[PDB]
Formats: structure tokens, C-alpha cells, sequence
């Protein structure tokens, strides 16, 4: 029905109802040979109409038809650049550049047509309209020459902030497609990091993180000093300063990118959790921000950086303890989870331990379960702290009997990984009189299994004193081995 | 400069204003009148709607069901979107949103169209339209029907269809209801604004929301770019309503005034319709019948609840329970209570005292008005037979109003009272049509009528006026009243759906700032006026120009 | 409102095949299509169905029953899928 | 072309906030507060500097009230209805609700008890509130034909506002009291990149650990069967303590009661309930679930349930005075007599204002070209002035009371540019191209067109 389209466009009216007919035609799929036919007909009808809105709809419909599946668009590019040659309306030109970008994206293999399209983009980048410059920068970013980096770096300093964002996102797309960037990009993005617009700052901090990841060990001089700083450390300082931005999504972006800078030196890492250059107090500011998304993102940044740096986890520890009591439940879930993640080798002292055991008393089952896996993965000295942990777990079991399986898992992991510390506590847990024959404790009483699960898992790795058991404790050991064999070991 | 018209609905517009180097969408309006052609969605499988006779075309019987001579599509109710293909929606930068009624279809633009810009609306429009979107998604997704019927949306078949289905326009663009994650993603990208707040868009244009008076949070917009101003006057009220009164002074000396959202059925006094609503409600509940009021959870329901609060003690109807069933009913009442700063001076003087601003809050503590999230939960245990129920969607195609009409339509003592003017009353009753219920149609549209907008345009004097085509013509119900149209000294500029208007109000003289270094270097030569020859280098940054001495 | 919790095991496409049937004591056999939003998938071959099905009828002189059953639908007919389960229902007069 | 600022109130002191700004020929007073601690008629600011037996309505075009604290708003009924001012008094909406009831409370304190001869009555308090024009957040209100002010969220108390005073191209931002760290019931201070000519900011000066320690102390004392008697003196501290307590009691899910007293804290609770949009992110976001200021655990104290035995939490009306000393004497020498001032005595203090680093952050993020310091101690102001002039390289000032400070500014001339010449300049030069044109300096307007448009329209 391509001839029907020709007849209806050239026969009914020129100005207004042709736009309606094109709009009606744009909503149906076209077969590839018929795509070629309608492309020829619409491009013939492009020169006839002097109305800019009709030509804009024509350009949009060409861009839509170029995205059809079975149609190879290699035969229509020359007529496309011909109609870009003598096009004066800026909106129609921007739609035509969108069509050309679709053409280039559909044919990644052909290098010659990609070079032709980036030549067209470089020709049309000097357009006065911001939309044409935006589309040309998108065209350069999507195709490139993988000269292009120099031109996009020149267009980082455009007057319109939208063109600046388009340039940064274009060169980010260049990096994402595979192209390796220069280093002057770092200075340009550092200059652009103080932009008055939110989107420019977010794109610039993303570009700063990318160029830091590309050249982490590069050495750059301080502008105000003689000393020299590594590139990843300097960019870490810049992103830490962007953590204190006035826009909350920029703060979230800065925290998330700050989590992925694992090559930062240790000195700036202890700087970023202190309260007394620009990196000082970034995570302290991020952990107390009004928006809970920023606090969550700073929590994952803390988790990634403490997984990277073991010395950082000790400084992360007390801030996570303080932020267990947070007004948002998702935030404290994330804090408990990351605390479990970074508890690989560090020990808990008394006040952190009983703050954890105090927040064990909470009515939410989800953070109770999360704190249960933290107690599974925790390492602690000073066996009176282990006794305190057992007392708090037992009173949690009394207050919430549904969590008995999780509490038994906690006591299994506490006994299995703190064996020598439980060993002097055994006569205090099992009510073993030195000379009196003690009454057999009631089996199937969840407090007593919880004690026995702690004791038996401590006795697995330490065969030094398993003779402290009475006869009924050995009978209960047999009963738990028959019943709870996934918890009690041999 | 240019003005794209993506919606043909007068009170649900979607206009894209291509103004200087910034593209502004003025509102987005979901036309829910398209749902009237579909068979209503019930909460339970009603026997009457299930075994309706199919309608046959000699050329589909499972798709079309005929009820009382009117043919209805047996699929989910689909929604007529703003037309999203005339202008690429990735090229628009800012969506300005006036009403929460004009914030529907925002999940359609912000998600399916590649729109990467930002959205501006007031606090109460965002919150209330969030509630309305929530109950719309809930109502569609309570008992999910399928989108089975597709053949009737064909150009060959829809010509052969009868008049209510044949006259439906842009049927291929109709879409299913958006989901809740699309709602959350759409409302996550809204930047909240207040009345008379300057928002600079890339240093080129300046948009402020001005109080309109229609709904609480509802706003008119003016778009200023140096020495030219575009006024967007959406649904506004000049009557003594609860929100802040209409800001008419800031609309003055504007080059073009785009106006939408006038009164549907303008030949109706809203105070008289409130009186008719209260009188018919009292007459029905005095006879032992039941009153069903299909309404939105927010808006005119606050006004009629205020008037019913003033009326029940006078009429002695304190024993008649008032039920407000909606999934967002409690949130609507609480939101109305806390948005006191967005109300008129009478209402916000009440919160200077330790007192709720809306009087319907006292109905809960006196237990006169009871609100429930649904029929099933505890309303089925607190239900008294002579009662008034405010519920459901006013389109009568989904929500709890469908179940209530299926329950009460077999009795002549029960009545349904229509207060929303958005949907056609006859087309709303058409799929329930063999009913003994008395239906009262008293719309309480409080928007600008034509004498009010004539006075407003005489007060403001815009250079040009842009209105929908329906405002230039008389309404088809009247088709003879010459006072029911917009008349100005310039004969306006009318638009239809998918029409592009070229505004020849573009002018010269972009503003510049000159630093004092250049100001001293320019000698003010006497001409009589003054003249000076200046040589400077032009510096442009964020679409603001500066003159620097070389 | 009646809440269900179905443990669907080894269902290839539970989004468009599993249907809830409610059978009243009379001939009414209303068939409910669950939405895909609440077909939770906690494991490979394991699915969870949490719908709030809706029941209504006029007055009964005694609380009879209602028959709730899962069904499997295919492209033309439906077959029984789950164990038949009876729920007591008492519509009291207003 | 100068901005003259004269603080007749605070200066290098704390309390009695009153700052006069004379930007671009328009005079604006920035607060009007009273100095607590003085009873020798120095409570109200010396308005004799402005007018000596003259009309203050002509002299002052605008009066701004930052927040409802008495050192910023306590002298307002005197200044209006005794000296004489019937001009616009601009104020925030929650401030306009709290200000009458705190003025009446101090009117109750000063007239009944502690030496007020020249004071204000309740009738003129209502008269002063009748002249108050309320403004919203970020609302640019036009007091004059060219003078506009705009309120920003300060986060110090409920409805505390930072005001930007812009006339022409010159702007002055005054931040009365603010806190850059969010509270449990309030957000943090926020300002956009205004780049004003002058930032008049307060200069007078961990939190999670302090809150956790206070909650642990309260929980340990209430789990031992004893009763706590924590007092509150400010409304913001009382509301923060109540909301933090209530979320703790809901989280631990223990049902022993918590009570608050007086007929003024209840009014504060009602007004905080009615002003949800002026609160923290959590209160706004979880409002749809429930109103967090509608307490399900903190109830009204009928003499603290007639001082019944058992573990309970009691809020005292003052921070001394009545309605606290009876509880303090009735519970001295008890099991748990934990009284926490801001017979076991604990010390838990919550900061309501910003610290030094918060002021540094505000100056960095607003980025003004000059800073002026009020509302604080002189040594702390000197240290913070050193920090401002060192770290950010921007001028700081030290005005005392009655000490004027003038600042030179450079206004920019607004000139229209003919669009053809502008597009020609966009054409060539985009590829240091000079722009040569003719400036038609007509009356009351300026046009800069090309020479052809000059000769064809000469
Ligand atoms: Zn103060
Ligand atoms: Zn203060």
C-alpha cells in the first residue's frame, strides 16, 4: 500500500491533514521491501513540502522505519545526508540526526558509513541550536572512531548545560564501547565538577570516576602545592567533596562511585571517616544525611571499601554500631548486612557487643534475622561477652520463640568458632553441681537445646574437655544427634 | 513560538510548547472517557454482566456484548493516551503539571517514550494524584480481566460499529492501565514546587506555578523568557472553594494565554447542584432507600461532605451512616487535613487555632462518616441498610461502585447521584441500563464558566489567546447559545488533537547584562534620547549573555 | 475476602495457566484469573500464589460451604489442578 | 550602589536578633527579638536608631521573622503596636502558628511574675499577628515593585526559614537559625547557588551516639521499675525527644506508659501534627501509614496519672519553675530517680543550632562574595571569621550592636539586544570575535542594536 501512501499524501492536502495521515501510517509495521519503497516515496515527498512540522514528522518516520528488523539500511544513507545537506529547520535537523544515529547503530560492522556519519556529526556540531549539537554529540558517542575525544573535550565547555551533559555522556559512551580515554579529560571534568547544574555535576563525577579507574597510578601535581598526588587519590578527594553536594541524587551517585575506588591509598581512607584535604569527613557526612538513599549508598560504599581495605573495617565498625539505630528499617538492614560482611577478622569489644545485643531485642523479625546472621559471622574475645551474648539470645528466645532455628544456628556458629572461650563457661551453663547429682533437664525445652548446641559445637573442635558432661548430657547429645543432626556435630 | 497539541480533550490537555530553546509540556491528560465503551469491571462475577448477549456483525461476537441496545467491548477498560508521536518526547525538557486530574498518563510519557527530562508539580497535586493513580491501578488489578478484544480496533470494522463505538477516536492508541512500578518511577522524577516559586530552566525560561483555585495544590503556570511571557491557565475556579484563590494579577501582560479546563456543562450553578444533591440525598434516605455517590476520593467530595455536614443536623439525618469506601480513602482524608497551607484564608485560619482545617474530620470522631479501604474487610460488618456510600470510580467501569450498582439497581428506592462532570451520565449508566434505580445528575463543576473567563480575559488582556476548538464553538448539547463560547477582540486561536500551532508572537530584544567596566567606557553622546557606540566581546554562559571590554 | 497460599510445584508457565476456581453451593462456578504480579517464584520449579479472592452471595439460612479449587488452563479448556478445599461462608442479612 | 547593614540587636552577642539591611535604597529589618537575661528595658531592640518620634512604616518596607524563638520574634508586638508599624510582617506559616502562643507564654511570665512595666498585652499581640503576611517555602513574594524576598528551609525548628532578600541584581541572604544536620523530626538547611552579595549567618559554634546513650539510659531505668522525669524547655527539643522516644517504644514493643504535661506542649503537639510538610523525610514518607505526631504511646499526663506507682516516663513543662519541682521532690531518693537536664542526674544535650563546620558548609554551598556574622559569642565569631577568611577566601565582618557595616556593590545594566545582531554574534565567533553595535540609551530603557537599525530608527 505504498502507492496508496503516495496518492494520499500528494492528493488530499498539503499543510495539515498530511501530518494526520503520516501519524496514522506511523502506527503500523512495514515489510522490508515495502520499507524501501515507502522510504523512497517519503524522501521524494520531503522536498515538496515546505511546512517544517510535516518534514519533522517525515524525519521521525524515517527514523522509525530505519529501526525495522529485516530492512538493511545501507541503501538509504546517501539520500539521508543529501536531505541534511539543505535542511534549515533545527528541529527537523535534530530529528534527522536521530535518524542517522539509528542508521549507524543498526550497522556497527561497516566502518566506512560510520566514518561518514561522524564526519556529518563533526560538520553539524557548529549549529547554533542546542538540540542539533546534542544529537551530533550523541552521534559521535555512539559511533566515534574506535580526533573525537579532542572535539568532545572542546564541547565540554559549551554555554548550554544540556550540551555539556551530552558531551560528557557521549565520551562516557565512548569509554563504555571500548575506547581508552586521554588524561586531559581529568582536568576538564575537574573544572566542570563545580557546574551550576545538577546533571552536569552528576555526569562530571561519573567521568571523573571513569578516568580515575583508567589511570589510577598516574601522578598529577597539586595546583597550589609542590607535592604530587596519585590520580586515584585526587579523584577520590573530588568525589568525596561531591558527597557534600546540594542535590541528593548527586550525593547518591558520589557515594556509589566512591565505593568502587578500591585503589585509593590508605591515608585518605582513614581521612574519610575522621571528624576533625577535601576527603575529610565525607562518609561521616554521608551517614547522617537526611535522605535515606544517601545513607544506604554510603553504607554500601563503606562495605566495598572495608572489603578492599582490612584496616578500614575497624574505623567502619563504630559508625555501623551507631547507625544500627536508624530511623529507616532498610538502612539498618543494610548496616547489619554490611557489618556481617566486614566482620571477617576484627574482634568486638564490650560496648559494641552489648549495643548489638541491645538491638537484638527489636520487634522486627527481619532485622532480628539479619542480626542473627551477624552473630553467626562475628568474632569476639572476652568470654564473659560470649556469656552475655548467650543470655541475650536466650531472652530473645523467650521473648520470640519463633526464631528458635535461627538462634540455634547462632549458637552453633558461636560454639564452632569460639571453642576455647566457651570451655570455662560450661559449668555455669549446664547446672553441674560439683558433688550433687543434678536433675535431668527437660528435653524439647528450646532454651536447653540452645545451651547444648552452643556447648556441643564448642566440644567438636576442642576434645580437651568433653568429660565435663554428665550422663544425661550424653543421653541428650545422642538425642540431638538423632534429631538436630544438621546443627550438633559428631 | 510553536505549540503542539497532543490531546483533543478540553479539560484533560497535553500541550507541548516549543518556546525559544526549551521544550515545555503543559500537563498530560489521560482521557478516561474511552473506558465508557468497555464493559464494567466488577468485584465479583455478576450473573447479569456475564451472560449478556453478544453483538454480531455480518463480515467478534466474543469481543462485543450488547446491553439494552448499546454495544460494549468485553475487555479491560483501555485509556486514551495523549498522542505521543507528533513530537519526539525525548526532545521535551520539562513537564509542567497543573492538576492531579491532569497528572494522569504521566507514567505513559515518563516511561514508554524515552522522556529523560524533569517534572514540576506542587506538593498536593503530586500526593493526591499518587493516591488517585494508586486506586486506579488497584481497581484495574483487583479482579484482573484480560485484554482479549482486539479485532474491533480496526479501520474496516469500526466503521460498521454502532454510534457509541464508531465515534471513538484514536482507538489504536488506547492502552492498558499502567502498573504500580511505573507509577513509582513516574512520581520519583517529579521536582516539587510551591506557589509563586521561580524555576529557572537552563537559564533561558522561567516558570512559576500560580494558584488556580480549582483543587488544593492546583496551579496555573506562566512561562517567562526575558521580555515575553506565556500564560497557561488550566482548570481554575473563581468561586469560594477550599484552596487558595486564583492568582489573576500575575497573568497580566502576557503575549499568549493558553487556556484549558473550562466548565463542562456550563449551564449549571454549582451551589444549586449542591442543594439538589443534598435534597435528593435527604429524600432518598428518608424513604428508606440508599444513596450511591460515585466520586473521586478527593476534590468535590470535600465540598459535598462539608455541605452534608451542615445539612444532616438540619435535616435530622444523624441516624443515616455515611460510608466512604476507597483504597486511598484514609490517605485522602489525612492529606486533606495536612495541606492547610494550600487552602484559602478561611480554612488556614482554622489551623492557627488547634483545629482541623476541614470539617469532615469531625465526622470521623462523631462517627457520622466511616471510611473503609474496601467492601470486604470490615464494611461488611458495619453496614446499615439506609445509608449513603461515596465510592468507586465515577466512570462506573471499575471500583466498588460497580458492585454497589449491581447490588442496588433492582430497587426503585435506591438512588445514584452524580456529582462529577468528567464522564457522560448516559454512557455511564448504559451498561447497567435495565435498572429500577433513580439516577440524579447534578454535576458540581466549579471551574471557570464563560462569563467568568470573559471577565478574566477583560481583566488580563492577553495579546493572543489559544484555546481548544470546542471553546470557540457552542457546545453540541446547545449548539445555539452564543454566550457559551470564548469571544475576544482577537478571534482566538483554536486547536484540535495532533495539530501544530505557530505563534507569531516571537520578538527581538533578548536581555543582556553589561558589567560596569564597559559602562564607564561608553560615552553617552547627546542625540535627543542618547546614543553610544560600543565595542565589546560577547560572553554567553548558561543561556545568559554578558558584554566584556576587549 | 478469602486469602489463598498455593504451593505450585513444577509449573512451566503459572502466570497464564494457573487459575483459581470458586464454586458456590449453587451452580455458580466463578473462575478467577490471578494477576502475574503475585506469582512469587522462591526457587527453581517452585512458585507461590497469594491472591485475595472475593466472594459474595445473597442471604443464606445456614452457613453452607464454598468450594475453592486451583485449575490449569490450556490453549480451550480447563482441568482440575489442586486438592478440593471447602471454606465455610455465612452471608448474614443486613 | 552600596549595601548598608546595621544590627541594632545581636551584633556580637546572643539573643535579641534584629538586623537592619538597607540594600539598594530599601530598608528591611531581618528579625525583631527580645534579649532574655536583661530586665532593665534592654529586652526590646533600640529602635531609636531608625526613627526618633517618626513613622516606622515609611522607613521600613519589610519586616522578616525567621522563626518563633523569642530571641528572634519576642519583640514583635512591642515593635508593631507600641512604637507603631502597620507594614508587612513576613513570616513562615508554622511560625505564624507558634509565635502567638509563645508570645502569650512570655507575656504570662513577664506580666504575672518577673517585672514587666512597659510591655505588650494580649490584644496587641493579636493586633500584631493581624498584620502578619505568611509565606511558603521558596515562594518569591513581591513586597514592593522591585523588592522580593524568598524563604528557604532552615531546619532549626518547625518552620524556621532562611530568607533571601533580592532587589535588582543585588541580593542579601539572611539565615536566622539553622542546622545543617537533620533531626529526628526536622530536615537540614538547604539553599541553592544564589551567590548573594552578603550572607548574614549565625555564628555560635556524635548525635546518633548521644541518642543511643540517652535511649539506653531511659530503657535501663524503666526496665528496673523506676520512673524518669526528663524535663524540656524548648518546643523543638520536646518534639524531638517525644518522636525519638515514641519510635523507640514502638520498636522495643514495651507497653509501660510515657506521659507529657502542660497545656502548651499539647498545643505544640497539635501544631506539629498540622504542619507535616515542614518536617523530616521519614515523617512525610511514612505519613500515609500513620501520623507520627499522633502518638500511640505518649499520652496526656493527668498529673502524670496522679503520680501513680510503677515505671513510667514523664515530661516536665519547664527545663526552676512549677510543674517540675513537685515531681523532682516527690521522686528524690527513689529506686530510679533519673532526671536528665539538657536522685540520679544524667546529662544528655541535643544541639538545636549549627556547629562551625555546618556554617562553613553553608557558606561554601551558597557561595556569597561576603559574609557577616551575628547571633553568637565574640571569641567564636573571631575564630570563625579567621576560618572563613582562610579556607574560602571571602570577606567576613564583625559588627557589634548599633555598628553599621557598608559594602560596595557593582550593579549590572539590563540592556536589550536586537535579535538579528545576537544571532549574527552566535553565527560568527562560534567557529574572540568582537561585537560592534550602537547603544540607544533612551529614557527608562536601554537598547543595543546594530548601526543599520540605529540609522533606520534614528
Ligand atoms: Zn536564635
Ligand atoms: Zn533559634
Amino acid at each position: 500500500k505504498s502507492a496508496a501512501l503516495h496518492i494520499d499524501l500528494c492528493k488530499a492536502t498539503s499543510p495539515a491533514d498530511a501530518l494526520q495521515y503520516l501519524l496514522q501510517f506511523a502506527r503500523k509495521p512495514v515489510e522490508a521491501e515495502s520499507v524501501e519503497g515507502v522510504v523512497r516515496i517519503l524522501l521524494e515527498h520531503y522536498y515538496k513540502e515546505n511546512d517544517p512540522s510535516v518534514r519533522l514528522k517525515i524525519a521521525s518516520l524515517l527514523g522509525l522505519l530505519s529501526k525495522t528488523a529485516g530492512f538493511s539500511p545501507d541503501c538509504i544513507m546517501d539520500d539521508a545526508i543529501n536531505i541534511l545537506q539543505n535542511e534549515k529547520s533545527h528541529q527537523v535537523l535534530a530529528q534527522l540526526l536521530d535518524t542517522l544515529l539509528a542508521i549507524g547503530t543498526k550497522l556497527p560492522e561497516n566502518q566506512a558509513i560510520q566514518m561518514r556519519l561522524v564526519d556529518v556529526a563533526c560538520k553539524h556540531l557548529t549549529d547554533t541550536s542546542h538540540g542539533v549539537r546534542n544529537k551530533c554529540l550523541q552521534l559521535l558517542g555512539n559511533l566515534g572512531s574506535l580526533d573525537v575525544q579532542k572535539i568532545i573535550g572542546d564541547y565540554f565547555s559549551d554555554q548550554d548545560p544540556r550540551v555539556r551533559t551530552a558531551a560528557i555522556k557521549a565520551m562516557l559512551q565512548l569509554h563504555e564501547r571500548g575506547l581508552k580515554l586521554h588524561q586531559t579529560i581529568y582536568n576538564q571534568a575537574c573544572k566542570l565538577l563545580s557546574d551550576d547544574y545538577e546533571q552536569v555535576r552528576s555526569a562530571a563525577v561519573q567521568l571523573i570516576w571513569v578516568v580515575s579507574q583508567l589511570y589510577p597510578e598516574s601522578i598529577v601535581p597539586i595546583p597550589s602545592s609542590n607535592e604530587e598526588i596519585r590520580l586515584v587519590d585526587d579523584a577520590f578527594g573530588k568525589i568525596c567533596h561531591m558527597v557534600s553536594d546540594g542535590s541528593w541524587v548527586v550525593r547518591v551517585q558520589a557515594a556509589k562511585l566512591l565505593g568502587s575506588m578500591e585503589q585509593v591509598s590508605s591515608h585518605f581512607l582513614e581521612q574519610t571517616l575522621d571528624k576533625k584535604s577535601g576527603a575529610c569527613g565525607a562518609f561521616v557526612h554521608g551517614l547522617e544525611d537526611e535522605m535515606y538513599e544517601v545513607r544506604i549508598a554510603a553504607v554500601e560504599a563503606l562495605c566495598m571499601l572495608a572489603q578492599s581495605s582490612p584496616s578500614f573495617a575497624e574505623k567502619c565498625l563504630d559508625f555501623l554500631v551507631d547507625m544500627f539505630n536508624d530511623e529507616i528499617e532498610e538502612v539498618r538492614l543494610q548496616s547489619i548486612h554490611t557489618m556481617r560482611k566486614i566482620s571477617n577478622n576484627i574482634t568486638l569489644r564490650e560496648d559494641q557487643l552489648d549495643t548489638v545485643l541491645a538491638v537484638l531485642e527489636d520487634s522486627s523479625r527481619d532485622i532480628r534475622e539479619a542480626l542473627h546472621e551477624l552473630l553467626c559471622c562475628t568474632n569476639v574475645s572476652t568470654k564473659e561477652g560470649i556469656h552475655l551474648a548467650l543470655v541475650e539470645l536466650l531472652k530473645n528466645l523467650t521473648k520470640y520463640p519463633t526464631d528458635r532455628d535461627s538462634i540455634w544456628k547462632c549458637l552453633k556458629f558461636l560454639g564452632s568458632r569460639h571453642p576455647t572461650l566457651v570451655l570455662p563457661l560450661v559449668p555455669e551453663l549446664l547446672s553441674t553441681h560439683p558433688f550433687f547429682d543434678t536433675a535431668e533437664p527437660d528435653m524439647d525445652d528450646p532454651a536447653y537445646i540452645a545451651v547444648l548446641v552452643l556447648i556441643f559445637n564448642a566440644a567438636k573442635t576442642c576434645p580437651t574437655m568433653p568429660a565435663l558432661f554428665s550422663d544425661h548430657t550424653f543421653r541428650h547429645y545422642a538425642y540431638l544427634r538423632d534429631s538436630l543432626s544438621h546443627l550438633v556435630p559428631a | 513560538m510553536k505549540l503542539y497539541c497532543l490531546s483533543g480533550h478540553p479539560t484533560l490537555p497535553c500541550n507541548v510548547l516549543k518556546f525559544k530553546s526549551t521544550t515545555i509540556m503543559l500537563d498530560c491528560g489521560l482521557d478516561m472517557t474511552s473506558t465508557l465503551n468497555f464493559l464494567p469491571l466488577p468485584l465479583v462475577q455478576s450473573p447479569r454482566l456475564s451472560n449478556l448477549p453478544g453483538w454480531s456483525l455480518k463480515d467478534l461476537d466474543k469481543e462485543l456484548k450488547e446491553c439494552s441496545g448499546h454495544v460494549f467491548v468485553d475487555s479491560v477498560p483501555e485509556f486514551c493516551l495523549p498522542e505521543t508521536e507528533l513530537i519526539d518526547l525525548s526532545t521535551v525538557d520539562v513537564i509542567l503539571i497543573s492538576n492531579y486530574h491532569c497528572m494522569m498518563a504521566l507514567p505513559y510519557i515518563t516511561e514508554h517514550t524515552g522522556f529523560t527530562g524533569t517534572v514540576y508539580a506542587t506538593e498536593p497535586t503530586v500526593q493526591i494524584g499518587r493516591l488517585l493513580m494508586e486506586e486506579l491501578v488497584n481497581f484495574i488489578e483487583r479482579v484482573p480481566k484480560a485484554q482479549s478484544a482486539s479485532l474491533w480496533k480496526n479501520k474496516d470494522i469500526q466503521r460498521l460499529l454502532p454510534s457509541p463505538l464508531k465515534d471513538a477516536v484514536e482507538v489504536s492508541t488506547w492502552r492498558r492501565c499502567y502498573t504500580m512500578q511505573e507509577v513509582n518511577s513516574a512520581l520519583s522524577k517529579i521536582q516539587l514546587v510551591g506557589y509563586s516559586q521561580k524555576i529557572e530552566l537552563f537559564g533561558a525560561v522561567q516558570v512559576t506555578p500560580l494558584s488556580s483555585g480549582y483543587a488544593l495544590g492546583s496551579s496555573n503556570w506562566i512561562i517567562q523568557s526575558h521580555y515575553e511571557k506565556v500564560s497557561y491557565v488550566s482548570g481554575s475556579s473563581l468561586l469560594t472553594t477550599h484552596p487558595q484563590p486564583m492568582d489573576q494579577a500575575s497573568l497580566k501582560n502576557s503575549d499568549v494565554l493558553v487556556l484549558t479546563g473550562l466548565t463542562q456543562i456550563p449551564t449549571a450553578n454549582p451551589d444549586g447542584m449542591v442543594g439538589e444533591f443534598c435534597s435528593n440525598l435527604a429524600l432518598t434516605v428518608r424513604n428508606g432507600g440508599n444513596v450511591l455517590v460515585p466520586c473521586y476520593p478527593s476534590g468535590v467530595i470535600y465540598d459535598l461532605l462539608e455541605c452534608l455536614y451542615q445539612y444532616i443536623d438540619s435535616a435530622g439525618l444523624s441516624s443515616v451512616p455515611l460510608y466512604f469506601i476507597s483504597p486511598v480513602a484514609n490517605s485522602s482524608l489525612e492529606f486533606s487535613q495536612i495541606f492547610a497551607e494550600w487552602l484559602c484564608h478561611n480554612k488556614q485560619s482554622k489551623v492557627y487555632l488547634p483545629e482541623p482545617p476541614f470539617p469532615h474530620a469531625e465526622l470521623i470522631q462523631t462517627n457520622k462518616l466511616k471510611h473503609y479501604p474496601s467492601i470486604h474487610g470490615d464494611f461488611s460488618n458495619d453496614f446499615r441498610q439506609p445509608c449513603v456510600v461515596f465510592t468507586g470510580h465515577p466512570s462506573l467501569r471499575f471500583g466498588d461502585v460497580v458492585h454497589f450498582m449491581e447490588l442496588w439497581g433492582k430497587s426503585s428506592l435506591n438512588t445514584v447521584i452524580f456529582t462529577e462532570p468528567d464522564f457522560s451520565y448516559l454512557e455511564a449508566l448504559a451498561p447497567y441500563q435495565p435498572l429500577a434505580m433513580k439516577c440524579i445528575y447534578c454535576p458540581i463543576d466549579t471551574r471557570l464558566n464563560f462569563i467568568q473567563v470573559s471577565k478574566l480575559l477583560k481583566e488580563v488582556q492577553p495579546l493572543h489567546v489559544v484555546c481548544p476548538e470546542q471553546y470557540t464553538q457552542p457546545p453540541p448539547a446547545q449548539s445555539h447559545r452564543m454566550d457559551l463560547m470564548i469571544d475576544c477582540q482577537p478571534p482566538a486561536m483554536s486547536y484540535r488533537r495532533a495539530e501544530v500551532l505557530a505563534l507569531p508572537f516571537k520578538r527581538r530584544y533578548e536581555k543582556i547584562e553589561i558589567m560596569p567596566e564597559l559602562a564607564d567606557s561608553l560615552v553617552p553622546m547627546e542625540i535627543k534620547i542618547s546614543l553610544a557606540t560600543v565595542s565589546a566581546v560577547l560572553h554567553t554562559k548558561d543561556n545568559k549573555h554578558l558584554l566584556q571590554p576587549p | 475476602a478469602l486469602d489463598v497460599d498455593a504451593t505450585l510445584e513444577h509449573v512451566q508457565d503459572p502466570q497464564n495457566t494457573v487459575k483459581v476456581q470458586v464454586l458456590y453451593p449453587d451452580g455458580q462456578a466463578q473462575m478467577i484469573h490471578p494477576k502475574p504480579a503475585d506469582f512469587r517464584n522462591p526457587g527453581p520449579g517452585r512458585h507461590r500464589l497469594i491472591t485475595q479472592v472475593y466472594l459474595s452471595h445473597t442471604a443464606w439460612t445456614e452457613a453452607c460451604q464454598v468450594e475453592v479449587r486451583l485449575l490449569l488452563a490450556y490453549n480451550e479448556g480447563t482441568i482440575p489442578f489442586s486438592k478440593p478445599v471447602k471454606v465455610y461462608i455465612m452471608p448474614k442479612p443486613a | 550602589p552600596e549595601i548598608r547593614v546595621t544590627p541594632l540587636g545581636a551584633g556580637q552577642d546572643v539573643g535579641r536578633s534584629c538586623i537592619l539591611v538597607s540594600i539598594a535604597g530599601k530598608n528591611v529589618m531581618l528579625d525583631c527579638g527580645m534579649h532574655m537575661g536583661f530586665n532593665d528595658d534592654r529586652r526590646f531592640p533600640d529602635f531609636s536608631y531608625i526613627t526618633q518620634n517618626g513613622r516606622l512604616t515609611d522607613f521600613l518596607d519589610c519586616v522578616i521573622i525567621s522563626h518563633f524563638h523569642l530571641d528572634h520574634c519576642g519583640a514583635l508586638p512591642y515593635f508593631s503596636e507600641m512604637v507603631g508599624y502597620d507594614g508587612p510582617i513576613y513570616m513562615t506559616h508554622p511560625t505564624q502558628a507558634i509565635c502567638p502562643i509563645l508570645l502569650e507564654d512570655y507575656r504570662k511570665i513577664a506580666v504575672d511574675k518577673k517585672g514587666e512595666a512597659n510591655f505588650f498585652t494580649s490584644q496587641m499581640i493579636k493586633d500584631c499577628m493581624k498584620k502578619v503576611v505568611a509565606v511558603h517555602l521558596h515562594q518569591t513574594v513581591q513586597v514592593d515593585d522591585e523588592l522580593e524576598i524568598k524563604a528557604y528551609y532552615a531546619g532549626h525548628v518547625l518552620g524556621a526559614a532562611m530568607f533571601q532578600i533580592k532587589v535588582g541584581s543585588e541580593s542579601v541572604v539572611y539565615t536566622g537559625d539553622y542546622n545543617m544536620t537533620p533531626d529526628r523530626h526536622l530536615g537540614a538547611a538547604w539553599i541553592d547557588k544564589c551567590r548573594p552579595n552578603l550572607l548574614i549567618t549565625e555564628s555560635t559554634y556524635s548525635k546518633r551516639c548521644r541518642e543511643r546513650d540517652f535511649l539506653k539510659k531511659v530503657h535501663e531505668t524503666v526496665e528496673r521499675g523506676g520512673k524518669v522525669l526528663i524535663p524540656v524547655f524548648a518546643l523543638g527539643r520536646a518534639q524531638e525527644l517525644c518522636i525519638l522516644l515514641e519510635t523507640f517504644w514502638e520498636r522495643m514493643n514495651l507497653k509501660v506508659p510515657i506521659y507529657f504535661s502542660t497545656g502548651l506542649t499539647e498545643k505544640a503537639n497539635h501544631y506539629y501534627k498540622l504542619f507535616i510538610p515542614w518536617t523530616n523525610q521519614k515523617i512525610r514518607k511514612t505519613f500515609v501509614q500513620r501520623n507520627m505526631f499522633e502518638f500511640k504511646h505518649i499520652k496526656a499526663f493527668d498529673r502524670a496519672f496522679a503520680d501513680n506507682p510503677g515505671p513510667m516516663v514523664v515530661f516536665a513543662t519547664p527545663g526552676h519553675a512549677g510543674q517540675s519541682l513537685q515531681i523532682f521532690r516527690k521522686w528524690a531518693g527513689n529506686e530510679k530517680n533519673m532526671v536528665i537536664m539538657p536522685m540520679q542526674v544524667e546529662y544528655m544535650s541535643f544541639s538545636a543550632h549549627a556547629d562551625a563546620k555546618g556554617i562553613m558548609q553553608l557558606v561554601g554551598q551558597a557561595e556569597p562574595e561576603s559574609v557577616l556574622l551575628v547571633h553568637g559569642e565574640a571569641k567564636k565569631m573571631e575564630f570563625l571569621k579567621q576560618k572563613i577568611e582562610q579556607e574560602l577566601r571571602v570577606n567576613c565582618y564583625m559588627p557589634a550592636n548599633g555598628e553599621t557595616v557598608t559594602l560596595p556593590t557593582s550593579p549590572s545594566i539590563p540592556v536589550g539586544i536586537s535579535l538579528g545582531l545576537l544571532k549574527r554574534e552566535m553565527a560568527q565567533g562560534l567557529l574572540p570575535r568582537l561585537l560592534h553595535g550602537t547603544l540607544i540609551m533612551k529614557e527608562s530603557n536601554f537598547r543595543l542594536v546594530s548601526s543599520e537599525q540605529a540609522l533606520k530608527e534614528l
